[PDB]
Formats: C-alpha cells, structure tokens, sequence
C-alpha cells in the first residue's frame, strides 16, 4: 500500500463518445516497473483488454505505465512477401520509453503468424523481458523459429535483444478479461520482476 | 499655417512644399499622423479605494446581484466609516441595500468583497469586506460580490474610525493613435500637423546576412509583401540561402532575416517587442522614424542604411578608388589595374568584413575576358530565376560560372543542387538550336540543373548533351566569345547581363 | 496578452503555418500528429487572434478555444483500482484535457474506506504542487461527509460526488460518483460541464489575483527560453517535458543533475535563480519553478 501517481498524456482522446486514450501517446507511472503496450486507442484494445490488466497490476502494488503505439495494427514490413493491410512498427522514442521499465506487458491478437513477427520487430528495439498476452494458443517455441530470444526455447541465431518471458493465452480483444487471467499475469510479473 | 515638420517646423500647405527638403525616393508612402485621442475607459472589475487606513484593491467576481448593486452604489458607499471589525469580518457603511435579504445564508472565502445587508435591514446593508472565510453567516440572496486581495493589510488594519472615503476604482485608461496612410502632394494643411518621410536603418550583424539585407535595401526602398500586427516582410529574395544564427530579442523596429524554412531570406521589420527566435537572424535596427513602418500596411517605404554597401562589382576602378578613399579604407590592386578596368572580385566581399578590416583587395578583368549574356526572364521565368540564383546575379552585377566539363564545342557549367527544384520544362527548343545559346537541363533528365553552352549548332542535342525535351533555353551569349574555347575545366568565367 | 488556443488542422503545409506562428511571435506549446491531422496548442499574442484565424481558415484548420491550457490539475482518486481508475477518473481527466489542461492522476495510498481513510503529507504536498485539485469521490452522503479531512489543502478545490447536493464547506459538483461505465449520458455530460465551469471560475479568480501583481516573466515565454537554452529538453521521454503552470513551470529532469544548469539561465538581463524559486519536486524528483512577482 503506497501512493501511485501517473503522468497523464497531454492529448485528449477520440472525440466525445469515444476512447479516452490517443495513438502514439505515453503515460508514465512515475516509478517505472511495468509498461503496458496497447496497439491502438480503439475499442478493440483500450479499456476492454488493456486497462483491466493495468488495474490488476496497479492493484497488485506495482506501478504501471500505458503506452499506445502510433502504428500498432498490422504486420511489420519484414514479414514474408512484405506487409499487407497495414504496417506495424515501433518508433525510437517509443522504444526508449519502454526500455526504462523493468518489465513490459504487450497485448496481441489472433493470427499466429502475425504475432511472431510483431514480437520480433518489437524486441528488435526493446531489451527488457516482456510478457505476451494474446487469445489463440501460441507456443513459446514458434517465436524461436524466427529468431526471438526466449526463456525456455533459445534460438541459435538470435535476431532480437529482448526475451519473451511468458506467454498468456485466452484474452480476447474488445472483451472483459476475467480475474483468473489477471491473476496469471500478476503471478508471472511477480515471479519475473523480483 | 505654422506646422511642425519632423523636428524642424515648416508651413508649405501642399505636401510637396514640406517634402521637397524631406530625402525621399519617389514611389513610397507618406505617413501622417494627426495626433492622440487618449480615451479614458475604466470598468474596474477590480475596484480601488482611498480609506483613512490606506488603499486596498477589491475585485468583483460573483455577478449575483451584489455586483449589480455595487456597480453604482459603491459611490453611495463612498466616505462610509468602518461599522464593525468583529468575527463577522470588517464591515462598512451602512447604506441602503434594497437587495432582497434572503435569510438563506451562504459560505464566503477569506477576503471576499461582500455586501451583506446587515440585520436584514435594507438601509443597514453593510459593506462587509470579508477577512476570514465565513461560512453560512450572512443573509441576502448572495452577499459575495467580489474578492479582496490587493491591499489585504489595509482592510485588516482599517479600524472603525477610518472610513473608505474616496472609494476609487482603477482609472482604467487607453490610448488611440490617428493614422492615416498616404502616398497625395497637393493638399491643404490646416495647422500643427506632423509629417514623416523616411526611416533610418542601422546595420550590425553577421556579414552574410547583413550583406543580404543591404542587397535588399540597395535601392533605398523596402517592398511590403506581407503585413501583420507585429511585423512587415519583404519577399524579393525568398529562395536565397543563408547559414548564420543571431538569436537575440526581436525588439521594436528590429530588422531580421529568416534563415531557414519556406521563407528563408525574407527580411522582417518588427513593430512589436517579441521574443528571440532561432529562425530569425537579426541584421540591425531602425534607429529613428519607426512610425512610417508602424502605420504602413502595404507598398513602399524609403529606407536609408547607415553603413553604405561597399560592393563595387559593376563599377570601374576609379569609382572604387574614390569611393573607398572617401571611406578611409586602404586599397591594393589585383587584376586589370586600368582606371576603367571592370572589377570582378573583391576580397573581402562583405561590407561588415571590409569595415572591420579596413582594407579591400580589388580584382579587375580584361575588357575582352568578360562574357556578355542576355537572360530571357519573360520566356522562362523559373529557369531564369534559377540561373540568376546559381550565377549570383541576384545580388551582384557580375555573375560567376564555373566550367564543369568540356569537349570540343561543348562547355558545361556547374550546377547548384539547392535551387534546381521547380525546373519544369519551360522553354524547350522547337527547331535546331543556334550557336551561343545558354541552356539548363530540366527535371526530365538525370543531370537536372547543369548549365552549358556550345559554339556550334546541331538539330538533335542541346548545349548540355540532352535532347530538346530535356533542355530549356534561358539565355544567350551576345557580344564576347572565343573565350569558351580557351578556358580549362574548373576555371571561372564572369558574365554581365546586357538585357 | 498571450492567448492560448488549440489548432486542429492537417499535416499538409503545417510547417508553413508553424513558420507564420514563429514570425508573429507565437510559441507552439504542444504538438501531436496522429495520422494526417495535427493538434497544436499555441500561445499567440492577442493582437494576432484575427490574423491567425484567417490563416487557419486558409488551411481549412479549426480553432478551439481552450480556457484551461495554462494550468495543471491534480485529479485525486482514492486509489488506482478497478473501482475508480478505469472509468470516471479518466473521463474527468480526458474532459479536463479537452479544454487544454494537463492532468495528473493522484492515487492515494489509504484513500479508500469511510473511517480508515487517511492522506499522507507527501501526497498532500504533491497535491499542493499543482494549480487546482479535483477530488473524485463516491456516491454516498455519509461516506463523503465523514471524509472531509481528505480535502485539506490551501489549493482551489472541486469535489465530484454521487449525490446531487452535498453540505461540505467546499465546491461540490454532483451526479459524478463511482461508476463502471464510460460517461456518455446527458446528465453525466452536463455534470462534467458543470465541473469544468467551476474549475474555470476558480482558475479565472486565481488569474485575476496573479494579475493584480504580475510576475517578472510569463511562464510561456520562460518555457520557450528554457527550451532555447537547455538542449537536454528534447531528450525527455515524459508526456509533457515542461508543464506550464499558472505561475511557474515543472521541468521533468532530475533535480540533482540539472538544478545548477536551470538556475544559471539568463533571461533578458536577469538570472533565473534571483527571479524564481527553483526547488525539488515531489513528483519523481523533478524540478519545480515558482515565479516571483515584480514586488520582489
């Protein structure tokens, strides 16, 4: 039980009856322990799967920061045969804001082939241990098949400087996350933070 | 009749008469000022006072209706002694306050002007200058009229004996300046009318930016291309680069040159005291006669620069000699020494450098070595502008072309990869190109911006080795020739526009 | 003299408008580009309001009048848990952001409960470091009435609560309690507008009180001077690296490594240490600046 102060963003949200967060914005929780990364300020990512994880971390006693990615939708351009639909990417300032935290929690989606290259590009610039929160069951070996550092399944040629420390499956975008998933996230953060 | 002119009064009814003496390049504007109005407006949302214990500054905040009362009834509260200074704060009056004294009590804050009708008796309405945050204590719809902050101690020290005497306000005052802008001369003057003719510019800054500003004001007139409430700008040289930072305050009548962005090279004159900017290079100041800039919104203003521009490139050698000896500058000769030798280069070429060093090295050229060119400005405006920028004719009277590549009949000149942006195909040949034609390759070809000329004629290729669709004709060499065949690669030839 | 507004236009030819703002002496306080539109909080002189409006309508931009874009607000939620954080508190914070203010979420350590509630002195001083504080309380009359000691600061105060009318000796805005939904109904929007009106009135009164005895230098041009002199201000990863307060600034650097650089800044012909109170901030060991007036 201690005081928890958040440096709020400087930009207003999406209109009047819309989301409260804005794309490409960072909200510092003073003391930098856990940063929660959201792909977009839309209803698929904000307050249904992300702010719930955020309040679970804040209820566990760990100060939390929420960063909304500027371009979090789609696949990176280094995916096979280029990108389609939209291009996923990370800004250097976003990577610097993530890298000052002890741990990262990132929320991914459905398709297995999208998540692996998204995590590879994210960990090409992020060097802290991150927890991947997705919906479909991805095994923590398919990331090593494309060269991602990983606690249990290392690659021979590691193309990332950050390590996936836990995969948590069963969190749907735009839906209320149950207490059991929050408890798994809290236990993983406590076991891999101190 | 007897009117005041500048600082030395004249009388001549018609402007011409008084402006005859006043130095003025014809074409500029005339600023007349009439006088001052001195309108006194005071609303005193914050009210003053003149008590027998000093003067505090009240300030209406809560409109309610106590404000509506105070509005004019504070004058009825004038010369009213302090009624009580008890736990119910300091109170004054007490005058008639018809405000419906609603029993409903209200909360008030420390030092909040309150007109609580004391005892709920209209005529006993007390001016309770609140001292401590009193909660539900006074009746009335809402005694809170304003908040006391200024002179807090005055109302604290104020004792029963002391009255508010002259309840002051704020004597709010304003000023208006009459201006009319003119450019007639045959008009009648009534009496005591002031006329300003020109402004004086003092230059002190980095040499390149100051030279840019001097080139802008070489003719003594400053065009007004943009006008705001804070500055006026000139856009004669808006695509010329400078790399000099002089980031100090843009005070009243400051002359700056924008050194970066879309408007790099614009010359600003500031009519308001503003903060320093990294994108503005101050080149000097306007010493006296700011009002001509202040009241001019468009047109021309006659500007006199205190340091004369010491750049003699279009003159003869004796003119440079006499002009530099009249400034007391030591001189030495370099190239052609003839009294009529045309100067081509001077070291240093900047007025500030010359003045700080007190010596000039002047280089002349042979009469037959100078190349004479004619530039098509109406035919190819963008290409001619690019050619003037690259060769330097925008600033001096003699431009320099550097030989880049040479082969028999062809001689190609160097390009500037900073001005060759909008080189759309402008003046493309239709028939075979004749000899002695200067041309620039447009953006169609890979080597865009390269200038060249050939001494022969062909029906297929332009003066730069490109086809006709990739070449726009900018000008031609008119008089001097047979020097393009005897100039090596890397050597500079000098040109003079003859229109 | 420096009216602060928000510009909402496109990124196309936005640099030319920024050059015009710099030419007329304006300062860009905040810039954010989402995809193709840019939100720009600009402080321009009051004599250029109509010229900037004509310039903005040339680029099909929008001028939004923001009455709170010179202050910072502390929003004091009792905790950062699921009860108060993910709704109401962000709704209040984003509505405050919509009118230009820079908010900070203050989660109390022991702000929950009816009789077990307490407020620490460190949290107290962090609240006093802001210009105005907004308390987001619950929806029971007796609970908040037995919780007055939380609102004990010498700062302007607006208390938001569930009951329509409360008998506390502070400014109170009703119909904003603890909820679990996004504030979107008409009564909720009306109550948010009411809270905005009360904080606007308090900020205007404090602005008049400051205008009775003006400071030596306005905070906006002081922030501009600090960004011009200090070159480490562009390396700050915080949301707002320099927060413009009502009578000062909050520079988000380490106090121990940067206070001697901040104090030895020459503005005009004055040093900053003789004209401002450079002190350590309770918020993440930052630098807090409090301006002196012309009386001293």
């Amino acid at each position: 039980r201690k005081e928890q102060i958040v440096d709020c963003r400087a930009v207003m949200g999406l209109g009047e009856g819309g989301g409260l967060a804005q794309r490409g914005t960072f909200a510092e929780g003073l003391r930098n322990d856990v940063v929660v990364v959201a792909m977009s300020p839309g209803r698929r990512h904000i307050t249904k799967p992300v702010c719930e994880i955020t309040y679970g971390i804040r209820e566990a006693g760990i100060q939390t920061s929420v960063l909304v990615l500027d371009a979090g939708g789609g696949i990176p351009s280094d995916a096979p045969q280029g990108s389609l639909g939209s291009t996923f990417g990370l800004k250097p300032e976003e990577a610097k804001q993530v890298n000052r935290h002890k741990l990262c929690v990132i929320h991914f989606g459905n398709v297995k082939s999208h998540i692996i290259y998204k995590a590879r590009l994210f960990l090409k610039y992020v060097d802290i241990p991150t927890i991947i929160v997705c919906q479909t069951p991805v095994d923590m070996e398919d990331f090593a098949a494309i060269g991602i550092k990983t606690k249990n399944v290392m690659p021979l040629e590691s193309k990332t400087e950050g390590k996936i420390v836990e995969i948590i499956t069963g969190v749907i975008r735009g839906e209320s996350a149950p207490q059991k998933k929050i408890d798994e996230i809290i236990e993983s953060i406590k076991k891999h933070l101190g | 009749m007897n009117v005041l002119v500048n600082n030395n009064p004249k009388s001549g009814k018609t402007l011409e008469d008084v402006i005859k003496d006043e130095y003025y390049i014809p074409g500029s504007n005339i600023v007349i000022i009439k006088g001052t109005a001195t309108v006194i407006k005071e609303e005193t949302k914050k009210y003053l006072i003149k008590t027998t214990k000093g003067s505090f500054v009240v300030g209406i905040t809560e409109e309610n209706e106590t404000v509506d009362f105070w509005n004019k009834n504070y004058k009825s509260f004038e010369d009213k002694s302090l009624i009580w200074k008890s736990i119910s704060d300091v109170s004054f009056g007490s005058i008639e306050i018809p405000l419906p004294v609603s029993s409903v009590k209200q909360n008030f804050k420390k030092w909040d002007v309150v007109l609580s009708v004391s005892g709920l008796d209209t005529s006993e309405g007390n001016l309770i200058f609140v001292q401590r945050d009193v909660l539900e204590l006074y009746g009335l719809e809402n005694p809170k009229i304003g908040i006391l902050i200024g002179g807090k101690r005055v109302l604290k020290t104020l004792t029963a004996d002391d009255r508010i005497i002259s309840i002051e306000q704020m004597r709010e005052s304003k000023e208006n300046i009459d201006y009319e802008i003119t450019t007639n001369l045959n008009k009648e003057i009534q009496d005591t009318w002031k006329i300003y003719t020109y402004c004086k510019a003092e230059f002190d800054g980095p040499p390149q930016s100051t030279e840019h500003a001097l080139a802008i004001l070489e003719n003594g007139t400053l065009e007004i291309s943009e006008n705001t409430n804070t500055y006026v700008a000139d856009c004669r040289l808006q695509t010329l680069f400078i790399d000099e930072e002089n980031p100090e305050d843009r005070d009243r009548g400051t002359i700056t040159v924008r050194n970066i962005g879309n408007g790099v090279g614009k010359v600003y004159i500031y009519q308001e005291s503003r903060a320093s900017s990294l994108s503005h290079t101050v080149v000097g100041k306007v010493t006296d006669g700011i009002e001509i800039v202040d009241f001019s919104n468009s047109g021309h203003i006659t500007v006199k620069t205190n340091p004369e521009r010491l750049s003699v490139i279009g003159k003869t050698q004796k003119d440079a000699k006499i002009l530099f000896e009249k400034h007391g500058i030591t001189l030495k000769m370099e190239g052609n020494i003839d009294e009529d030798a045309i100067i081509v280069e001077q070291v240093p070429e900047y007025t500030m450098d010359i003045l700080k060093s007190k010596e000039v090295t002047t280089k002349g050229i042979e009469p037959e070595k100078l190349l004479y060119v004619e530039i098509y400005d109406k035919d190819a405006p963008t290409t001619s502008w690019y050619f003037r920028k690259v060769t330097g004719l925008t600033t001096k009277r003699i431009g320099t072309l550097k030989i880049y590549f040479k082969h028999d009949d062809i001689s190609m000149f160097e390009r500037d990869w900073d001005y060759s942006k909008g080189l759309l195909p402008e003046n493309t040949p239709e028939k075979s190109i004749d000899s002695g034609i200067i041309a620039v390759t447009n953006m169609v070809k890979k080597y865009k911006g390269y200038i060249g000329v050939r001494t022969s004629s062909n029906d297929k290729y332009g003066p730069t080795g490109e086809t006709f669709e990739g070449t726009n004709i900018v000008g031609k060499v008119v008089k001097n020739s047979e020097i393009l065949k005897s100039v090596k690669q890397g050597e500079n030839i000098y040109i003079l526009e003859v229109n | 003299m420096y009216q602060i507004i928000r510009y909402e236009g496109g990124v196309y030819k936005n640099n030319i408008l920024k050059e015009w703002i710099e030419d007329v002496g304006g300062f860009i306080i905040q810039e954010h580009v989402m995809q193709l539109d840019v939100y720009m909080t600009i402080a321009i002189p009051q004599n250029e309001i109509e010229n900037f409006k004509e310039e903005a309508k040339k680029y099909k931009g929008k001028i939004v009048e923001t009455p709170l874009a010179g202050i910072e607000i502390a929003i004091v939620s009792p905790s950062l848990s699921r009860h108060h954080l993910p709704h109401i508190a962000c709704d209040v914070s984003e509505y405050v952001r919509k009118f230009g203010a820079k908010p900070n979420m203050i989660g109390l350590a022991h702000g929950a409960g009816k009789n077990i509630s307490e407020i620490r002195e460190k949290e107290k001083r962090l609240i006093q470091e802001h210009d105005i504080a907004i308390y987001v309380m619950g929806n029971f009359e007796s609970c908040i009435l037995d919780k007055t000691h939380l609102f004990k600061v010498d700062i302007p105060l607006v208390v938001t609560g569930g009951p329509e009318t409360l008998d506390i000796p502070y400014t109170y805005v009703g119909n904003l309690g603890r909820r679990a939904q996004r504030l979107r109904k008409g009564e909720e929007i009306r109550a948010l507008r009411q809270m905005i009106d009360e904080v606007t009135k308090k900020i205007n009164d404090k602005r008049m009180e400051l205008s009775y005895d003006p400071p030596i230098i306005p905070p906006v041009v002081l922030k501009d001077e600090i960004e011009k002199r200090i070159d480490e201000v562009r390396g700050i990863l915080a949301p707002m690296p320099i927060v413009t307060q009502l009578d000062g600034l909050r520079i988000k650097m380490d106090y121990d490594r940067n206070h001697e650089e901040i104090e030895n800044v020459k503005i005009g012909k004055y040093l900053l240490k003789d004209i401002a109170y450079v002190t350590r901030s309770e918020m993440k060991n930052y630098i807090l600046i409090k301006l002196k007036s012309t009386s001293e």
